[PDB]
């Protein structure tokens, strides 16, 4: 379920 | 056990033969983009270009800044000035939104299907919102194993997973996938195999519109079964989206409010024969003509609407005359079960009803329910199939008047008894005036509530929603924040501005978004009512974009209209030309300085 | 409502030719109380 | 794949680099000049044998501190002079020109700020804009005349950035942060008069300013493509291919795979999906990939610096052959990507207000 958190104006 | 796999190899056959098929279009689109491509070079090369120059040492401007692109090679380090850009005034930031003069339901989202960006400050330290978010949509986030779905032969071969040949196929068929359903859902559709195609868009049975030649010989109900499931009296419409069924349409009518000048008025009438004539009251060889049974469709459609003037039927319907359709009524009623038609006059008929008794019911509405005066409900059709209005009438227990809308019959004390303000539906006295509701035009005749609804003058002022007596808006920038709105022309005090209009929704999607709308700072949301909330973020009114002061010059006033809790503005003080428009959100006092916190006033004493 | 409407648009329900089912509709207001036998002489009037 | 880097340059704003755009719209045999906007810098520049690029002419904005994110070339019929359009944090567009060495034209009236610019295939003076304020604003920049906004009642909920046209121009791509594809007809005659009129104005004509339209029912859309969001999404002329973070990439035509793109109902929902030329290590959003103007080959870097990058010919991928063109010096994110107006040279433009420049090994 971690895969569906995306905060990614730039890198991780 | 599952279907999958199998479906792998089902889907790898099938893709098999589609590696010609996917070099088919693409080898295709080429050819079209070898088209493409050079038709619009051809244009290319019609068009000259103009080679640029570079930039030259401008005298004027020397005080200004330099500049040079390191080459991360070797390569020199080229030095250039500066050159600054012209300017623009900023305007104030405004989400696209969609203008909006009405009210629509949308259904409680029950999927997260988003998960919006925002500017990453906070996150780094109340991170956890986001999936308290979708905690608050119960895990289900968008695009979760979804992958397709099965269909064609390998939907048939779900099919012989629930036979043994096999058993924990079909329930794993039910478990992984989104759209799993149940192995149930497996039985039917291996039902449904022997069709594999929706019938159409009708029942199964075959129900054609009359003007269609093919149309059955639809008896009454189910003729007429389509309009009321479709229709919505409440608001008078075909799928009313702001009201989903109602109810059935069955009522009581008294069906001698005819005339009955029966005359021989029509060459072969139910008249012009007085054996055919005397059979006709009595049953309250036709020719050789016959009848579709499209034709035969309105004969059932319209025996219910009178069941007497059969003259009627020959002035609606050409084909024959009254005889050969009287005498077809006859023979259609010679088979079909008798009609009500019945007649009442009731027990009350006069006194009785003074309207203080009501008011005395009132006194039992607030002794009991009313006290709190906050507890509003949504309008609801208090419909007594046998029952009178009693303690458990659905409105009384929603704490509000029997409605003209409901099935309480006309002898319920609690339907509001009238408006009758005959200088003005408009002020203290007027009892409709303090009533939440515009003034019902069929009340108000004391007012003009009905009188000339086209026209736009009227002694009353409970009368703005009724037509739309809108004013001319403005759009701008604000004094205190933002875009803001403003009036065109001067009105006075307790005069009405337009209905904050917009979506309505519940609590807790509105507070599924508030909190999302809150972390970016957003309410387009008024508290609707106890039970539903108005949203107005995509769709909108044109006051949605004002502005908030603690002594504005206008204030909102909550409505009743016709049963629909809506919202709209009222002026507190006098206004004239080129004023701002705000009004009091009523929020808490942390709130309001989180939210509101700029007042525009000095410090005078 | 009635017949301002079909002052307009029976052309447009004679070119339809939905006559038959625009009754239908028809039937229901009076079914609703909404209007009673009396306009209903004039629809049929303004489709001929 | 027979490429190589072969030269590098960097400016020293230090700023993120932005949008990357190379004259298309030229002469051939006339020297060849590409351009670019970092922060708040407008960058144009030419390169030239033995892996020289020559500085250039270039600006950059003083007063409003706001970043700048893409742009576009832009020419002109009657003055004969190309120009360019670069957009940012404000959306404001504007156009300069070299030759009159300004921005003369003013065009606000956007929310939040742009996040895709394109001209219209045909039409040298018209550019939507979508921006962050889930809006699609049309402008005729020649006539200074606004055009029809698309979606709003049923607009995007949520972000959308990538976005384009079909190469004959009647049907427009559009997807972004809400992972729907929203799709409008462009040959519609409501609007193929709209632009007729809009060609035409008079602010003295009547008081009544020019009145556009507002087109609601885009043909298609869908979400069920990518579970994350979608960002890189261009017309494969009659075929749409598509990508997301997941590092992978593929098209996708509407209905199935007998169905014309014109004929279908814009109430259908039925999807058939195709391709696989994916990656890796890019698990990001916010890049632009490149395709050729010869619509030939097909191009990307990787946020690791490495470059994902294939043909158009019939290769397909029922195997997919890989190509996977790096560098070691480049590796911090190639935010932006282009060529030159051929298979021949290209930049790869890094985050670090560097940019790399590789060149065909014909
Ligand atoms: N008087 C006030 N002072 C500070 N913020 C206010 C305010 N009135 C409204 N707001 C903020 O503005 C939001 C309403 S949307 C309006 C935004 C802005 N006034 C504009 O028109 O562009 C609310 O969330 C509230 O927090």
């Amino acid at each position: 379920x971690x895969x569906x958190x995306x905060x990614x104006k730039x890198x991780x | 056990k599952r279907v999958k796999s199998e479906y792998m190899r089902l889907r790898q056959l099938k893709r098999f033969r589609r590696a010609d098929e996917v070099k088919s279009m693409f080898s295709s689109n080429r050819q079209k983009i070898l088209e493409r491509t050079e038709i619009l070079n051809q244009e290319w090369k019609q068009r000259r270009i103009q080679p640029v120059h570079i930039l030259t040492s401008v005298s004027s401007l020397r005080g200004t800044r330099e500049c040079s692109v390191t080459s991360d090679l070797d390569f020199p380090t080229q030095v250039i000035p500066l050159k600054t850009l012209n300017a623009v005034a900023s305007v104030p930031i405004m989400y696209s939104w969609s203008p909006l003069q009405q009210n629509f339901m949308v259904e409680d989202e029950t999927v997260l299907h988003n998960i919006p960006y925002m500017g990453d400050e906070v996150l780094d330290q109340d991170g956890t919102f986001i999936e308290e978010l979708i905690k608050n949509y119960d895990g289900k986030v968008h695009g979760d194993r979804e992958c397709g779905f099965i269909n064609d032969e390998i939907f048939v071969e779900l099919v012989n997973a629930l036979g043994q040949y096999s058993d924990k196929i079909f329930e794993a068929i039910s478990s992984m996938f989104p759209d799993k359903g149940t192995a149930e859902e497996l039985k039917e559709k291996y039902k449904e195999l022997t069709e594999q195609q929706l019938p159409g868009a009708l029942p199964p049975e075959c129900t054609p519109n009359i003007d269609g030649p093919n149309a059955k010989s639809v008896q009454r109900e189910q003729s007429l079964h389509s309009f009321h499931t479709l229709f919505c009296r409440r608001c008078f419409k075909y799928d009313c989206f702001l009201h989903f069924h109602a109810t059935p349409n069955t009522y009581k009518r008294k069906n001698t409010e005819t005339a009955l000048d029966n005359k021989p008025c029509g060459p072969q009438c139910y008249q012009h024969l007085e054996g055919a004539k005397e059979f006709a009251a009595a049953l309250t060889p036709p020719e050789n003509v016959e009848w579709s049974g499209a034709e035969a469709s309105m004969f059932r459609v319209l025996i219910g609407t009178y069941y007497d003037n059969f003259c009627a039927i020959a002035r609606l319907i050409g084909t024959k005359t009254c005889r050969q359709v009287y005498e077809f009524r006859v023979k259609e009623s010679s088979i079909i079960a008798p009609a009500p038609a019945e007649d009442v006059d009731t027990p009350p008929r006069k006194k009785k009803r003074k309207h203080r008794l009501w008011a005395a019911h009132c006194r039992k509405i607030q002794l009991k329910k009313d006290g709190s005066s906050n507890h509003v409900y949504n309008y609801q059709p208090c419909d007594h199939p046998r029952q009178p209005c009693d303690s458990s009438c659905p409105c009384v227990i929603a704490q509000n008047f029997c409605e003209k809308f409901c099935q309480c019959s006309s002898e319920c004390q609690n339907r509001f008894p009238g408006c009758r303000c005959k200088a003005q539906c408009n002020t203290k006295q007027c009892p409709c005036y303090l009533a939440v509701r515009e003034c019902d035009p069929d009340l108000c005749l004391t007012c003009g509530a009905a009188d000339h609804w086209d026209s736009k003058n009227v002694s009353c002022k409970n009368c703005s929603i009724q037509r739309g007596s809108k004013k001319h808006l403005l759009l701008a920038p604000s004094d205190v924040a933002g875009w803001g709105i403003f009036i065109k022309d001067p009105v006075q005090k307790n005069e009405f501005i337009s209905e904050y209009c917009g979506e309505i929704i519940s609590q807790d999607e509105a507070d599924r978004r508030g909190k999302v709308y809150d972390k970016y700072m957003c309410s387009f949301l008024f508290n609707l009512n106890n039970d539903f909330v108005v949203d107005a973020t995509r769709k909108g009114n044109k006051i949605r974009f004002a502005n908030h002061s603690v002594n504005p010059n206008c204030y909102a006033k909550v409505m009743m209209v016709n049963g629909d809790h809506r919202i709209g503005i009222f002026a507190k003080r006098a206004i004239q030309t080129g004023e701002e428009l705000f009004f009091d959100y009523r929020y808490s006092q942390a709130d309001a300085l989180k939210y509101v916190g700029i007042e525009r006033e000095m410090e005078i004493p | 409502a009635c017949m301002l409407f079909v002052e307009n648009y029976g052309q447009k329900i004679i070119k339809k030719n939905l006559c038959r089912n625009f009754m239908l509709h028809l039937v229901s207001m009076h079914d609703f109380n909404l209007i009673s036998i009396m306009s209903i002489d004039k629809a049929v009037t303004k489709l001929r | 794949y027979s490429f190589k880097c072969v030269n590098s340059l960097k400016e020293d704003h230090n700023q993120p680099l932005f949008g990357v755009q190379f004259n298309w719209h030229s002469k051939e045999g006339d020297p060849l000049v590409f351009a670019t906007v970092g922060s708040n810098r407008v960058t144009l520049y030419e390169c030239h044998s033995q892996g020289e690029i020559r500085l250039l002419q270039s600006y950059v904005d003083a007063d409003a501190d706001e970043n700048f994110y893409t742009c576009a070339w832009t020419y002109d019929s009657n003055t004969s002079h190309p120009l360019l359009a670069v957009a940012g944090s404000r959306g404001i567009i504007r156009i300069i020109n070299p030759i009159t060495m300004q921005c003369i034209k003013h065009y606000v009236g956007h929310g939040n700020a742009i996040n895709e610019l394109k001209f219209h295939p045909r039409d040298p003076n018209l550019l939507l804009s979508v921006s962050k304020d889930h809006a699609l604003r049309l402008w005729n920049i020649q006539t200074d005349t606004l055009v029809a906004i698309f979606g709003g009642v049923e607009g995007h909920r949520d972000e959308v950035l990538s976005a384009d046209y079909d190469l004959l121009g009647e049907k427009i791509m559009s997807c972004g942060m809400d992972h729907s594809l929203k799709l409008w007809r462009i040959n519609s005659k409501r609007m193929m008069n709209a632009i007729k009129e809009s060609y035409d104005y008079n602010p003295n004509k009547t008081n009544r300013p020019f009145i556009s339209q507002k087109i609601h029912f885009p043909d298609f859309s869908t979400r069920d493509i990518h579970r994350n969001y979608v960002d890189c999404v261009r017309w494969l002329g009659d075929l749409i291919l598509s990508k997301s973070c997941e590092n992978a990439i593929v098209c996708w035509k509407p209905g199935k795979m007998e169905d014309d793109i014109d004929k279908i109902k814009p109430s259908e929902s039925n999807v058939t999906i195709l391709g696989r030329f994916d990656y890796s290590q890019c698990d990001i959003w916010y890049m632009r990939f490149s395709m050729d103007f010869w619509q030939k080959m097909l191009a990307l870097g990787n946020q690791v610096g490495k470059l994902y990058v294939w043909d158009l010919e019939v290769e397909d991928p029922h195997k997919a052959k890989c190509t996977t063109l790096t560098h070691h010096k480049c590796g911090a994110a190639i935010r932006q990507t282009s060529f030159s107006r051929d298979s021949s040279i290209l930049i790869a433009v890094c985050d670090d207000a560097s940019i790399w420049r590789w060149d065909r090994l014909r």
